[PDB]
């Protein structure tokens, strides 16, 4: 808008929110920093008019803090505090998803679209600073193929399992229900068959016509689930030292589709273990 | 009195929008209003503070303060004055329709008003006395921007304005009004004043 | 910090998970990245201190009343759903999932959930259900069934809007607390 002050017309600002607001919350504490308090609904783009117009408009969204770079801290195995605490702060990029539809969209299959133009932005200082915000001092997007996101969003998937098990394998006086939340939620892809999603999707061969040179993409999901499953291994296992009574027919479950899945990466999916 | 009620009378809007900016800065001020049935151990008393941008309402189950309103963050500090559609008053208000555990008493007949909002959504509360529940339903029809239905409201309207005519006459004491204005007299049309202009 | 199991069931007609996603993630509304697993988790305070909390996402398929009741013990709380627009999930539910949940958890805090809160007030999807005789049902009744079984709470949202879904986990929240 123009009514914004000089150093606020038509600027883009991020702020270290406190430590548990939910968007909307400090969303409407900065509307009670201001009048005119209208909200945009195009969260990613601009509006042009409104890049000329009066009336003062905003958006505002939550955003990734990325990963600062640990120096001297890139290969020990450092326990988790280090690792925490350099999530938080010492943070000057920052990326925010951006779902859309590319392609054909098939009911079945919403990853056959997927394309995320990954926003990122950089501001000029360090949070945390000498004000609880800053403006963005840089913006970037990206794009990102159902195949690339698919491999992140696994990855991490796969080391968000490493995590849990390492916290709980440090601690033991420590609740089983987050192991309950995960092993079950992995353990069927329920709604949508995300491993058959994948087979289907890319590992077939009208993908691999659709494809041919980005094969070396889907060998990448091959490599990466296969990684993924003997991490899977140690989950069953940290199950198993917490397993309860309520949890073994869960942990049956788990265990048999397991190796199931062990069998369909080995032989089924082809791939090679470790 | 004719002339002089015409002039009264029709130089009205200046001590509307000033009774009406009272208004508005009673409801800023704001106090404790009064819930529904609250006996059983419930805060009666809680405050509805309108901003001083007079577009959010800082109200919910806040304590039994008798000090009234304490500026903070009440449990809904929003309700969206745009979309208010109107307050109902008594019989009106579904919850003096309530005849369960909510029964208000006839003795709230005049207490009960009704903030209507998500057209499921009422906000059932008491006033502490029919005066200021006159006041406040006059201060959300200013922001409704309509007339006025506190009797206090029309009160202070007609002797207001009755002092400041009066105190108007008295650079005419001792003259006339004639019903009939005076004839204007005729401007020549040259308006070459022979005199400088300023 | 501590721990609340939080089971969520309904008819797989609804997209409650699309509900829970969107929550969790603090997403914009309408920008929710659905992923590939379920039975989701957050940790935020309602109040004075932050806790963690997990959300059971389970699939409504009634076939999998097998599977869904080892779930179910020692949960702090249930969330039971539906859509205001679908008269057959209020069927089910009413029918089906409230009363086979109050058999095997007879002892639990449950609040009930409206659903498509902006299409209930659509004119055309009331219109269209008008067209094919289904009732746009309205809170009135859903707060009758609510009181059916006393349920601590019962709260209605959209999700395209969020609108009092925040408010609706803060309930969901302090139901334990």
């Amino acid at each position: 808008g123009q009514g914004f002050p000089s150093f606020l017309r038509n600027k883009i600002f991020i702020y270290r929110g406190k430590e548990y607001e939910r968007r909307e919350d400090f969303s409407l504490r900065l509307l009670t920093q201001f009048p005119n308090a209208e909200k945009m609904t195009s969260t990613t783009p601009p509006g042009e008019d409104i890049k000329s117009s009066p009336k003062q408009y905003m958006q505002c969204f939550t955003v990734k803090p990325v990963m600062s770079l640990p120096p001297s801290y890139k290969d020990k195995p450092v326990p988790e505090q280090i690792l925490n605490y350099y999530r938080a702060n010492e943070v000057q990029q920052f990326r925010y998803s951006r779902p859309f539809r590319k392609g054909e969209k098939d009911p079945d299959n919403e990853f056959a679209t997927m394309w995320i133009e990954r926003t990122t932005y950089t501001t000029a200082y360090t949070f945390p600073g000498i004000l609880k915000w800053f403006e963005v001092k840089q913006i970037s997007t990206e794009e990102i193929s159902p195949l690339e996101n698919a491999i992140e969003t696994m990855e991490l998937t796969n080391e968000r399992i490493s995590n849990c098990v390492q916290q709980h394998a440090w601690d033991r006086s420590l609740s089983v229900h987050p192991l309950s939340m995960l092993l079950s939620g992995i353990v069927d892809p329920a709604v949508m068959g995300g491993f058959s999603n994948y087979e289907k999707a890319f590992f077939t061969e009208k993908y691999l016509q659709e494809h041919p040179e980005d094969q070396e993409k889907v060998e990448l999901l091959k490599r990466l689930i296969a990684l993924q499953m003997p991490l899977l291994t140690e989950g069953i296992r940290i199950h198993g030292e917490k397993l309860t009574e309520q949890l073994k027919p869960l942990h049956e479950r788990l265990s048999s589709c397991f190796r199931e899945l062990k069998e369909k990466v080995e032989k089924h999916y082809g791939v090679i273990t470790l | 009195s004719r002339p002089i009620l015409e002039l009264k009378e029709k130089i009205q809007p200046e001590i509307l929008e000033l009774i009406k900016q009272q208004r508005l800065n009673r409801l800023v001020e704001g106090t404790c209003f009064r819930k529904l049935n609250a006996r059983r151990r419930q805060d009666k008393f809680w405050y509805c503070r309108l901003s001083p941008n007079h577009k959010v309402l800082h109200y919910g189950d806040l304590e039994e303060s008798p000090q009234g309103e304490v500026p903070h963050d009440s449990l809904q500090d929003k309700l969206p004055v745009a979309d208010i559609k109107a307050v109902v008053t008594g019989k009106d208000c579904p919850h003096m329709k309530e005849k369960g555990a909510l029964k208000q008493n006839k003795e709230v007949l005049e207490l009960a008003f009704s903030i209507l909002y998500d057209s499921n959504c009422q906000l059932n509360f008491i006033a502490p006395d029919k005066h200021e529940y006159c006041i406040w339903t006059d201060g959300l029809n200013a922001l409704l921007g309509k007339d006025m239905m506190s009797d206090l409201t029309r009160n202070d309207l007609d002797t207001l304005l009755s002092m400041e005519i009066k105190l108007r006459l008295l650079d005419l004491e001792n003259i006339q009004i004639p019903d009939a204005p005076p004839p204007i007299p005729k401007e020549p049309s040259n308006y070459d004043f022979v005199y400088d202009c300023n | 910090m501590q721990a609340i199991k939080c089971v969520v069931v309904g008819d797989g007609a609804v997209a409650k998970t699309c509900l829970l996603i969107s929550y969790t993630t603090n997403a914009f509304p309408g920008e929710y990245i659905p992923t590939v697993f379920d039975n989701y988790s957050a940790n935020v305070m309602v109040d004075g201190k932050p806790v963690n909390l997990g959300l059971w996402d389970t699939a409504g398929q009634e076939d999998y009343d097998r599977l869904r009741p080892l779930s179910y013990p020692q949960t702090d709380v249930f969330l039971i759903c539906f859509s205001l627009v679908s008269p057959a999930s209020f069927e089910n539910v009413r029918a089906k999932w409230y009363p086979e949940v109050r058999h095997h958890c007879p002892n639990t805090p449950i609040i009930l959930v409206g659903t498509k809160l902006d299409l209930r007030d659509d004119k055309d999807t009331i219109e269209k259900l008008k067209e094919k005789k289904l009732t746009p049902i309205t809170y009135p009744q859903g707060l009758a069934m609510a009181k059916e079984i006393g349920a601590v709470k019962y709260l209605e949202c959209s999700a395209l809007t969020q609108r009092g879904l925040k408010t609706v986990f803060d309930e969901a929240i302090r139901a334990v607390l």
